[PDB]
């Protein structure tokens, strides 16, 4: 059955191409560029004592959870720089972490191969773990709260999962990558979510029917983020081999590229602007690119990490952007 | 969460009592504790305050000198060491939890309190009106003056309503003007602006019943409002 | 594996099944999207010292 | 500020104290990275010693350990290589008696020695060598010469110049100055693996200190 | 213009001494790699020498240039005072970074569990301590056109001793004990090609501590030399003026080479300079 799944393969990337009525990077020609992005650090962060993986902002876009291998979950108020929790982690060796939409809960987990799930608003005054989601057998490398009751996890053992966190159960399996899933992203409705992964794939699978919708298969390297549009018809990809793409799911393929000559080293995040013109991709290069996401124009730099900026995050008003980074510094930019 | 309140009793004028409360089932070293007395038939007057971790302290004009409180985490104790106990010190005193951090609920629960009877630029908070008679299933809103702007510059108005039940200790309704506690039906509701403040209750039933007591928390020596009690 | 190799077939089968509308549209849609949201982005259109949370 | 966000001020000071006594704490515990390939001696020397990654807590004259068993992570090691980037050195294990078996045994061991000593995060990490299971390699040398896993050997037959032997190959995949390979033979019954595992930690933090004086 | 070519002399030598200083203090304050016990003291050191070519090289090389001294008589005390203060705080600081590199190099345990910046601390209170404690006694005890340090017999032993000799010897002792505890380390390591680093080890070790005793000695023995032997001949030992305005100068000289030696050959220095 390869040579027809290969000739699947085919006849699919043969319908692609007839799509290519005319790449984005024609139709925005004819648009204003956005002259250049300068944003500045607002705020930093002190308080993680090592290299931080993720951070992740609340829907009220003033708090935001951070998680560091100093085995320490750090919930910021990003107004005051104030801390509002800090939550000492079983394992260390988180890779991610999740705020809950509510604000009742965060989410982490790592090496451990579980997400734990943490109580926030507690009728005592500590935040204890509300759930340890045990199933995946390699490391979770990204998590997304659906709900107060529903989280998904992506992980190292190829299979992200739908978690009913109440059971502690895996209420679906999503299989199909063959490589570690490094990233998810929900859709804006949540019905479905994009995971891109180490077999340089990112597939579009639907929360509800637990399928993969769609693969998308621009990226040369392993894809470390991603992210959709704001308006749920796209996302954007970050990996290894120094470049950005966008992929549409309606049109199930790559519309633009986001690569430069000077930029080699792996993106480890990506996010959008509220609007979504402006796609802010992490690098190891120890800063911040901002692209014009209908150009793919370097708007800005967002330099001013010491190390790997690991993880970055737009608040959902859009206001600020803050990046963590390996250099132990979480910076609100705006 | 419990707040067992121990001591009280008889006392003569000039005398000294210790006051403890054995906090139980909640992580007591994180809560700032306060004490909050209310004379015999009077309203709620808070007392002092202890941080967590006993960094900062603050007592009622009223007390300060007088009153020492003070905390013992391992043990989960609130003490509150009284010194020349007045005439006017005799109240139910009632400890009460208190967690600041961004979006907490300060003043979410109160301890049942110890009778304690001494034997023979403050915000003026001025809810006004008192005794309002109202009957089941009615709406009734409870109004709430300041004499100065609680909002505060940064967007919150620190402005509490507490709800006094027949022979019930305080229990927090709306935390932050417009907050709605836990555990709270939201028939409550927090409205107001500035220096006036309104608490409606969309459909009240025979539990709404009791005194409801203003609270400001902009500055420290807080103030409480004498209870605007709602009587079938 | 017959088990792997038929999974792959159906799966790429479910990949066919998709109404895939055409790139120009798709990149229209995403363009007027940015555009009616433009003013709407602190990002891309910085706010005033007095709007901005973070000063 | 109001008095509440006072409140909050203090308590998030009392948060930065409790995370600043947690990082004092955290920067006196020596961070091992146990990798391995499977059946080899992981398991013995960390039984001597004392999910997804095991932790191993022991302290060992006055010096804590932190021992991360990473083994039943049977994914990209790349993907999480960096988690160990600061670790004091990295404990490898061989199994000596891997040359005559088949899953070539040593020839992965060797694959993954180099892939680990040339690995970017890993440039300056020194390397705790365990070559495991002496006593069973001893037995299979007399019997199953060093021919089946090199042909290239060329040397003598007997248990010592096989296992010197051994160990080169391993040490030979080094290509840099600023670590060093702590081999030791081990036969899954001694009770000294804990004090080579501190010695070649020892070792590895005086020439760091005199790496740092110019001394090294 | 003898005039004007020492006052260019003294003052490129206080300007490159302001610059390197300052560089340092800089470079630690800023990159955040660079704040380490170790790098703490070599900090300190920079900040002590900063501290020499801020306030006495100034006043020093004004009274070098006009051979004479043109302030006043409490500036006078003051020079005296600031000059064995900051230099008895320099030489020190080189004891505490030695000591602090004798416990890192014979001490692991201690250096991974009880070395912490509150050690660094101690060690630069106590090098000011000492600075304070030979500086003081000309202001409080043991005291024309010529401002000189107190040339008392007793304090002559105590200013030169306690400031250069036993710091000399406790130097001299530290990293003796540091190159045989580094000459055993390699001997473990020490099959032609590790021997051969061995060697070029062995060889790295005795240049860097020929560059760290050799500018320390060459640049303060002399003065030390002429300051316990001149107080003690009152004619057998005449001193050439520009012979003594070498030595003092050597000394001096000693603040500029400082950062040299602890900083700008420090290779996690030379990287911070290059992320600056
Ligand atoms: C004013 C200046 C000259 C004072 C500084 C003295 C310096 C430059 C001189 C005096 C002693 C000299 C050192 C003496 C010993 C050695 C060890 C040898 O294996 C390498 C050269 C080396 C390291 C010399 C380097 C230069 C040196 C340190
Ligand atoms: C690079 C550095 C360390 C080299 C050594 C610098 C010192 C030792 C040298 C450089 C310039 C020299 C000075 C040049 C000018 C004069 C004026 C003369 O009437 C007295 C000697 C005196 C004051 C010299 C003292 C020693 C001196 C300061
Ligand atoms: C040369 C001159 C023309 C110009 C000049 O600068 N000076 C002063 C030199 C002082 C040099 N100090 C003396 C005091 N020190 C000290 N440190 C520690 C212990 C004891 N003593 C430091 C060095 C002259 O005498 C004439």
């Amino acid at each position: 059955l390869r040579q027809e799944a290969e000739q699947l393969k085919n006849q699919i990337r043969d319908a692609r191409k007839a799509c290519a009525d005319a790449t984005l990077s024609q139709i925005t020609n004819n648009i204003d560029p956005v002259g250049r992005i300068q944003m500045r650090t607002r705020r930093t962060l002190r308080g993680h004592l090592a290299k931080i993986y993720a951070m992740h902002w609340g829907t009220d876009s003033r708090l935001l959870v951070s998680a560091s291998q100093d085995g320490k979950l750090i919930i910021w108020d990003s107004y005051t720089t104030n801390k509002v929790h800090a939550i000492p982690l079983r394992s260390s060796w988180v890779m991610t972490c999740a705020y809950a939409p509510s604000g009742n809960y965060v989410a982490c987990g790592g090496l451990d191969n579980i997400c734990s799930i943490y109580n926030l608003k507690t009728r005592e005054g500590n935040v204890r773990v509300s759930r340890e989601l045990a199933g995946h057998t390699g490391y979770l490398s990204c998590c997304r709260f659906l709900d107060d009751n529903q989280i998904v996890t992506s992980s190292g053992d190829t299979t992200c999962a739908l978690w009913d966190i109440e059971t502690g159960q895996q209420t679906t399996t999503f299989t199909g990558h063959t490589g570690d899933v490094m990233s998810l992203s929900l859709a804006p409705d949540t019905r479905l979510f994009v995971s891109g992964a180490c077999d340089a794939s990112a597939k579009l699978w639907d929360v509800r029917e637990g399928m993969c919708r769609q693969t998308f298969t621009g990226h040369e390297s392993d894809i470390n983020a991603i992210c959709f549009f704001p308006n749920g018809n796209a996302f954007a990809t970050g990996s290894d081999d120094a470049t950005c793409r966008l992929f549409d799911l309606r049109a199930d393929q790559e519309l633009m590229t986001y690569s430069h000559d000077n930029i080699i080293c792996g993106i480890t995040s990506v996010s959008f602007s509220k609007s979504g013109r402006l796609l802010l991709a992490g690098y190891d290069d120890f800063n911040c690119n901002v692209w014009d996401a209908l150009k793919a124009d370097r708007a800005g730099v967002l330099a001013g990490h010491d190390n790997r900026v690991s993880c970055l995050g737009v608040t959902d008003d859009g206001m600020a952007v803050a990046t963590g980074s390996w250099d132990s510094f979480l910076k609100i930019w705006n | 969460v419990q707040l067992v309140e121990s001591g009280g009793g008889l006392v003569q004028p000039g005398g000294s009592r210790k006051l403890s409360c054995s906090a139980s089932g909640f992580a007591f070293s994180s809560f700032g504790m306060h004490w909050v007395r209310q004379a015999p038939e009077k309203g709620l007057e808070w007392v002092a305050y202890i941080s967590s971790g006993s960094g900062t302290i603050y007592y009622a004009d009223t007390v300060k000198g007088r009153f020492t409180i003070s905390r013992d985490d391992p043990k989960n104790t609130l003490f509150l060491q009284m010194t020349s106990l007045r005439s006017e010190d005799t109240a139910m005193y009632y400890c009460v939890r208190s967690i600041y951090y961004y979006g907490s609920s300060p003043f979410d629960f109160w301890g049942q309190g110890t009778t304690l009877t001494v034997s023979s630029s403050d915000i003026v908070m001025t809810q006004a009106t008192s005794s309002v008679p109202v009957t089941p299933g009615e709406s009734v809103s409870i109004s709430c003056r300041s004499s100065k702007s609680l909002l505060h510059s940064n967007g919150n108005t620190y402005l509490y309503w507490f709800l006094q039940r027949p022979g019930q200790s305080p229990q927090l309704l709306i935390y932050r003007m417009s907050n709605l506690a836990s555990g709270v039906p939201d028939r409550f509701s927090g409205s107001g602006s500035g220096t006036a403040f309104t608490l409606t209750i969309s459909r009240l039933e025979a539990e709404d019943v009791g005194v409801y007591y203003c609270m400001q928390h902009l500055e420290y020596p807080l103030t409480f409002g004498a209870g605007t009690k709602l009587e079938l | 594996s017959i088990a792997q190799a038929r999974k792959l077939v159906e799966q790429l089968k479910m990949e066919a099944n998709i109404d895939r509308i055409k790139v120009s549209k798709a990149a229209a849609d995403l363009m007027a999207y940015c555009e009616a949201h433009a003013k709407e982005d602190p990002l891309l259109t910085p706010v005033p010292a007095s709007e901005n949370p973070f000063r | 500020l109001s008095a509440e966000e006072r409140a909050a001020l203090e308590r998030s000071k009392a948060i930065e104290k409790n995370l600043k006594e947690d990082g004092i704490s955290a920067a006196k515990d020596v961070k091992l990275l146990l990798l391995g390939a499977g059946e080899s001696g992981k398991n013995t020397i960390v039984k001597q010693m004392k999910t997804g990654i095991v932790e191993t807590h022991f302290t060992f004259k006055n010096l804590h350990f932190r021992l991360f068993d990473v083994g039943a992570q049977r994914s990209e090691r790349k993907k999480w290589i960096h988690c160990f980037e600061d670790v004091t050195a990295i404990i490898f294990c061989v199994a000596l008696s891997g040359y005559d078996q088949v899953l070539n045994r040593m020839h992965a061991s060797l694959k993954l020695f180099d892939s680990i000593c040339n690995n970017k995060f890993f440039i300056d990490t020194s390397i705790i060598l365990f070559l495991n299971k002496k006593d069973l390699f001893g037995e299979k040398i007399k019997k199953s010469p060093l021919t089946i896993c090199f042909p290239e050997y060329t040397g003598p037959n007997t248990y010592e110049d096989a296992a010197a032997y051994i160990q080169a190959q391993f040490e030979s995949k080094n290509r840099s100055p600023n670590k060093e390979i702590y081999c030791h033979m081990t036969c899954s019954t001694d009770t000294n693996n804990i004090q080579v595992v501190f010695d070649a930690v020892t070792d590895i933090i005086i020439a760091n200190n005199l790496r740092g004086c110019g001394l090294y | 213009s003898y005039q004007v070519i020492t006052s260019l002399l003294l003052g490129t030598l206080i300007f490159c001494a302001v610059l390197g200083n300052a560089c340092v203090v800089a470079a630690i304050a800023l990159e955040r790699s660079l704040q380490n016990v170790a790098n703490y003291l070599i900090g300190s050191l920079a900040v002590t020498d900063l501290m020499v070519s801020v306030l006495v090289l100034p006043m020093a090389a004004l009274y070098q240039v006009l051979n004479k001294w043109t302030l006043g008589q409490v500036t006078c005390d003051l020079f005296i005072a600031l000059d064995v203060l900051c230099c008895t705080s320099s030489i020190w600081h080189l004891c505490a970074i030695a000591l602090d590199r004798y416990w890192a190099i014979t001490d692991p345990i201690d250096y991974v569990n009880k070395r912490t910046p509150r050690r660094a601390a101690a060690l630069i209170s106590l090098t000011w301590l000492i600075g304070f404690l030979i500086s003081i006694p000309p202001m409080l005890g043991w005291r024309p056109d010529a401002c000189t340090i107190s040339k008392d017999h007793g304090y002559t032993i105590y200013s030169t001793f306690g400031a250069f000799y036993i710091p000399l010897l406790l130097m001299l002792v530290l990293y003796g004990r540091i190159f045989r505890a580094a000459r055993f380390r390699i001997r473990k390591t020490v099959a032609e090609a590790k021997r051969k680093m061995a060697l070029a080890r062995e060889r790295k070790t005795v240049k860097t501590l020929g560059i760290i005793m050799g500018t320390f000695i060459l640049c303060w023995l002399p003065f030390f030399i002429v300051a316990l032997v001149l107080p003690f001949c009152e004619s057998s030992c005449h001193m050439p003026t520009l012979l003594g305005a070498i030595i003092n100068w050597l000394g001096y000289s000693n603040s500029l080479l400082n950062p040299v030696i602890y900083a700008y050959f420090n290779k996690d220095f030379q990287n911070a300079f290059k992320k600056i």
